[PDB]
């Protein structure tokens, strides 16, 4: 029943819908309400933008979470990269204080406030909290057992590390998100590495593109030695540059790989019975047919 | 002022304390040497050879070791711990508790009334024992029986037996018949000692290398520490001195050491302190793999090479010759390849300035060391400080290593902070020395 | 390397490659620290760093040299370095360094005194552009809003996009850190 | 007397080979013991480090560790002096407190902090502002107009060339046994080691001992030692020697 | 430096960087040894040498960096690198 404001940053709402809504609607039946924040603009990505000012990244990403603040609501993510700005900027806030002076000050120019009194969560993060929804919850949630599937997951960088900076364990053989993904019946299976950025942080997928396709292929490489049907991912950067990249990996290079990429959130909704059509698998640059063929 | 003892107590029977006894009974003290394991020995008795003259580690220690049973002054009680202390300088009135060793000695067989003289070190007992538990001597590589020997060359060779592992089956009791030497309905005696002064020789234990994710050290099977690669090298190992892969048991031809593991780290895991002698024992387990298994090579992923001591500089310049390999560049991390369990050690070579991915067979982690378990208890027992890294604090950090803040406790050996031998022989004599001034004036003033 | 000839091809040819004192402003090293809210003045250049990168092993970029440069102070080479945009902030450098540096976030500061030098790549100045115009540095489409609506989704997301309102406070959020003004001055042809 | 104990010591070794560290023909080069005692507030002057070639307070300070060590070209010694990289960083401390806005640069070559509250103290002397550069000291010039000192080595790291400008070069120079040890040694029966430092009774089990009876070593005389390892040594050695003295007997 | 591409471009601009084992040869390096008569595998890497050099302040040369090549073994990296014939024997490094 717990309630949570739904950021919602570029990519999800803007290439890959069925992400948002296959997020509410099965946030929704397990115990979780997520429901819009009114106004959300772009994260300030901490790749693309971070790099240029950090203060403007302080002041967007503060207005951001001061939109939640006035909603009196903490904020609900399914995006690595939209976690690292938010979270870690009201991580900052809440301690600096001149720098919470600076952003203020700021922020005053549009009469509005940052104070710090709401917290920032993961959709994953509270996917396998106990007191909001277990792994046991979403374990009986599960309609279609989605058995006979051999699944490779993508923890992304953003999520996890630093461990000095997050609070998710060891950063190196984590195994929580495999529990994740055993819930909903699939198999998760080992790839040498995995723990490796897929390579479009920092804004390198559009700085220098092959250099970012060459640590995507690396990461394909060792992922189609392990043998997975599909790719999982908690970051729709990692979405993006896995699906596109097989496109552009495709062109540029001469490797074929065929390995649909779901975010997590698209396969708990398959789990729930919801159907490929209401996910929008099409929008996706690399088809899923053979997956759902193989799950259903 | 106030009369002192005739009397000194060395509370652990390490190389440090061992020395540290035998100096005061040279000296003409009655001393009493408490040792908390069955045997005396010590970290110097799990040790293969001894950087850098690659002499023998038993055979330098067996005669040291002999004599501290033999001599008179000494009265040598292992298997026993420091349960309180009261008192000072002048008289301290120590409690002793003499763990239950469940076999008698000859002394201890006479003294209960049976002519029947205990355990003469046959081993029959253990030849029937059908428990079977890790060593802690080779620590969990090889196998024991519930009535047990740390090694063959223990000082005193009296066959403990745990009671925590023991079923009470009763057929070591046959096996040793006619001298009555075990009794299984045996526990713990506290006894009371006044001694005038005491050294602190608690010596050292491995820091705890699980932490550190990015060196799988439990979680892949052919990373191991210092220690196991010393029980494994050594000809008296789990092995016949053969060093093979734990994980299939093949031969390694080709093994990486993982230098400062754990050591000079400020990320509040590790230590921020250097461990003092990790280069050096790299540097013999290098020679000693180049040496024994015929073309293979070391790789040492080193950062400052810190050989300084007397003839250190030289052995490093021998296993250079030798061929040994040195990465200038911390370990980043280790991976594995699931088919055969190689290591894939990914680092930078700092010089030449390049990423580096080796494989090795196999993978060695030089830990950093720590004051044993149960040190801060004994530590606060005897109310000495400890240092800012967790050592036991001295007196004066300069002119007075060896002596304490409180009066009549001397220091000797690792729980000061990590030394080589040498480096704690001295310290241990120069505490014997302390320690004896009090009791050969036979008067302190307070 | 013997002095300045006037020769173009020569003088890159024979650039001084000797590390000077002159060389070093103190100037950019605190700048540096007082942006990126890290110790880098404490590297010891064990290389785990560079050890760890993703980028590493498929070009010449080091996270350890730049650390160097900055304790060193050596602007106008890593500032003018084309590889300083290689960087993923992968955080794993800064997961593993022993010293509790976090050379990612050198790295951002470099980034920062580099934009502030007109050095940067234009994907970031065209994503500048995005947001000012929308608030969104991926920005909705007619085909997205065309599957939002088949998904039973209103076509344009609860956004800025849905709320323009909001957007020009974004602006003014630009607009004090002349931001626009520097990335339109750039991107001219 | 019953029983003897060296304690000799060690005097440094002559830096005025070497030639390519001008430490005689160039003013402003100078050893370390040269620079404790004038840095020193009893020293020759009140404590204030002053460039011998002009007396004008020197703003950069170049250490050059392991002078005359770890070299097996025949001129220094094959071994290491075992505290040179402390008592540098000492220095170097000293230099950058006593001098506000002074420089140290240490140019070394393995930074050996191995003692305890050693590697603290390294952590705090980079705190404090010291420049390491890991590159072994190619060579040493002079300007002629003003006496100052170029060093010419490699930063091996950042793998470059680099000439360091600097107002004062102190030499961290090896040590070696003093004038008259090895006499002395000899007139009691004790042989020398290869290094050329008094040999022991066994080079683990027995530091102090000497494989003539009676007689015992203590210091740095044995090898180079830390003034706490040296106390140790000291205090070892005079309980071996008490030992038969309080026994009163020697038995055959 | 994910794997071969047959685009030569791509190659030459995602080459390996990484030192592997199966990089080093030692026939190379006692050929080094056989022929220059000096006991090259000893160097530790002072950078005394490169200090020395006339040739390492004006070009890309670095003795040190042969000298590592050659203790590692690396072939077709010390013979095909083009600042091996900028070396004057000026002898400086040896003295
Ligand atoms: C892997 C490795 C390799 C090494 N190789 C070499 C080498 O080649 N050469 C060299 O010179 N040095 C070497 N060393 C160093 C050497 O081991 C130490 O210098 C030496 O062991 C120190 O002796 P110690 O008696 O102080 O320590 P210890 O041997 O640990 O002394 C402690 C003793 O006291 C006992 N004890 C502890 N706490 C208590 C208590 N509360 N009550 C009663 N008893 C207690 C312990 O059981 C033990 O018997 C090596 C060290 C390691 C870890
Ligand atoms: S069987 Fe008896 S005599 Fe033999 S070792 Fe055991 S206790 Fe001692
Ligand atoms: S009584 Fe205990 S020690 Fe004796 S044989 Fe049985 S299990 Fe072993
Ligand atoms: S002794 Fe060597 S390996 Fe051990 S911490 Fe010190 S430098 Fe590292
Ligand atoms: S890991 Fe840390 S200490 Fe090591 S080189 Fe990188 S920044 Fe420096
Ligand atoms: S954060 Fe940047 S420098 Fe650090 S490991 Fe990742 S890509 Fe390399
Ligand atoms: S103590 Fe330091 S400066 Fe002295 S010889 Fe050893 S490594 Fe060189
Ligand atoms: S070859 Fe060069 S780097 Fe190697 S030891 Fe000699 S001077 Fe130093
Ligand atoms: S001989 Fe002269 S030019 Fe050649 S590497 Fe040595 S110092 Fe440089």
């Amino acid at each position: 029943m717990h309630e949570y404001a739904f950021f919602l940053g570029c990519i999800a709402p803007n290439r890959y819908p069925g992400c948002e809504a296959s997020a509410i609607k099965t946030s929704e039946k397990v115990g979780i309400k997520l429901l819009p924040l009114k106004g959300a603009s772009c994260c300030p990505a901490p790749g693309a933008f971070g790099s240029i000012d950090l203060n403007v990244w302080y002041a967007m990403a503060a207005r951001n979470l001061v939109l939640a603040e006035e909603m009196k609501k903490d904020i609900a993510l399914i995006c690595n990269g939209c976690y690292k700005s938010i979270w870690e900027v009201n991580h900052i806030l809440k301690h600096n204080d001149e720098l919470r002076d600076n952003v203020n000050e700021v922020l005053a120019e549009i009469d509005m406030q940052f104070k710090g009194t709401i917290d920032v969560w993961h959709l994953a993060e509270l996917y396998y909290d106990d007191k909001v929804c277990g792994v046991q919850k979403i374990k009986d949630s599960v309609t279609t057992p989605l058995s006979g599937a051999k699944v490779a997951a993508h923890y992304g960088c953003h999520l996890m590390k630093p461990k000095k900076e997050r609070h998710f364990g060891d950063t190196e053989n984590p195994m929580w998100f495999e529990e994740l993904i055993g819930a909903l019946g699939a198999e998760p299976i080992q790839y040498r590495n995995k723990m490796q950025c897929c390579g479009a942080g920092g804004g390198v997928r559009g700085y220098d593109i092959v250099h970012a396709l060459d640590i995507t292929n690396e990461k394909l490489i060792n992922i189609q030695e392990a043998g997975a049907d599909a790719i999982t991912e908690l970051c729709p950067f990692c979405q993006l540059q896995f699906d596109r990249g097989q496109i552009e990996i495709k062109e540029k290079f001469g490797d074929v790989y065929n390995i649909p990429v779901l975010h997590y959130n698209e396969l708990l909704g398959l789990a729930q019975g919801m159907s490929p059509q209401d996910l929008a698998l099409d929008l996706h640059a690399i088809d899923c047919t053979p997956f759902l063929q193989k799950v259903l | 002022s106030v009369p002192v003892e005739k009397t000194a107590m060395v509370v652990g029977g390490g190389v440090a304390g061992m020395q540290a006894a035998l100096d005061l009974a040279s000296a003409g003290i009655k001393t009493y040497l408490i040792e908390r394991t069955p045997t005396i020995g010590g970290r110097m008795s799990q040790l293969d050879k001894t950087f850098p003259t690659l002499d023998c580690s038993q055979c330098i220690l067996t005669p040291k070791m002999v004599d501290v049973g033999r001599h008179p002054n000494i009265e040598m009680m292992t298997y026993t711990e420091v349960e309180k202390v009261e008192g000072y300088i002048g008289n301290f009135d120590v409690t002793l508790r003499k763990k239950a060793r469940g076999v008698l000695t000859p002394t201890e067989a006479t003294a209960k009334g049976i002519v029947g003289g205990g355990c003469n070190g046959c081993g029959d007992c253990s030849a029937v024992c059908p428990v079977i538990k890790p060593n802690p001597f080779e620590m969990g590589m090889a196998p024991r029986k519930a009535i047990y020997i740390y090694h063959a060359q223990v000082m005193p060779l009296i066959y403990t037996v745990d009671f925590d592992s023991c079923v009470k089956c009763g057929l070591c009791v046959e096996a040793c018949g006619d001298k009555k030497a075990i009794d299984l309905e045996m526990q713990d005696e506290f006894i009371t000692v006044k001694v005038g002064t005491a050294v602190l020789a608690t010596g050292y234990e491995l820091f705890p290398i699980e932490n550190k994710r990015e060196w799988g050290y439990k979680q892949f099977d052919n990373v191991i520490n210092a220690l196991e690669f010393e029980r494994l090298i050594c000809a008296s190992g789990p092995t016949g001195g053969h060093l093979v892969r734990p994980s299939d048991g093949k031969t390694p031809m080709k093994v990486g050491f993982v230098l400062c593991a754990g050591s000079r780290d400020n990320t509040g895991i590790g230590k921020p302190y250097c461990s003092r002698f990790c280069c050096m024992y790299s540097l013999k387990h290098a020679h000693q793999i180049m040496e024994k298994i015929p073309g293979a090579v070391a790789y040492l992923f080193y950062m400052d090479i810190r050989s300084f001591g007397k003839m250190y500089e030289e052995f490093y310049y021998r296993i250079q010759h030798e061929g040994a390999k040195f990465i200038r560049g911390r370990v980043a991390n280790v991976l594995e390849d699931k088919e055969t369990k190689n290591l894939h050690v990914f680092t930078e070579d700092t010089l030449l300035g390049r990423p580096v991915d080796v494989e090795v067979d196999l993978l060695v982690l030089a830990a950093a060391v720590q004051p044993n378990e149960g040190a801060n208890e004994l530590r606060k027992k005897f109310g000495v400080s400890a240092s800012q890294d967790g050592w036991m604090l001295e007196a004066h950090p300069k002119l007075n290593p060896c002596g304490t803040t409180t009066a009549g406790v001397f220091l000797a050996g690792v729980c000061q902070g990590p030394k080589d031998i040498p480096d704690t022989v001295a310290q241990a004599e120069g505490a014997a020395s302390a320690a004896s001034i009090p009791i050969h004036m036979g008067e302190v003033e307070l | 390397a013997a002095k300045s000839y006037n020769i173009p091809e020569l003088d890159k040819k024979l650039a001084d490659r000797r590390y000077h004192l002159s060389d070093t402003n103190p100037e950019f090293t605190q700048k540096i620290l007082k942006t990126s809210r890290t110790i880098a003045n404490m590297c010891y250049q064990c290389g785990t760093c560079t050890g760890s990168c993703p980028s590493a092993p498929r070009s010449s970029y080091r996270i350890r040299l730049f650390m160097r440069r900055c304790v060193l102070g050596l602007e106008n080479e890593a500032l003018t370095d084309p590889d300083l945009w290689l960087c993923t902030t992968c955080y794993s450098c800064t997961d593993r360094c022993p010293r509790d540096i976090a050379p990612t976030d050198v790295i951002m500061a470099m980034r920062n005194l580099a934009f502030k030098r007109d050095i940067v790549p234009k994907n970031f100045l065209q994503t500048v552009q995005l947001i000012y115009n929308s608030g969104h540095g991926v920005p909705n489409n007619d085909v997205n809003r065309a599957a939002r609506t088949k998904l039973g989704l209103p076509a344009d997301p609860p956004t800025t996009h849905s709320y323009p309102e909001f957007v020009k406070g974004i602006q003014k959020i630009i607009d004090h850190y002349e931001l626009k003004e520097n990335a339109d001055r750039i991107l001219k042809g």
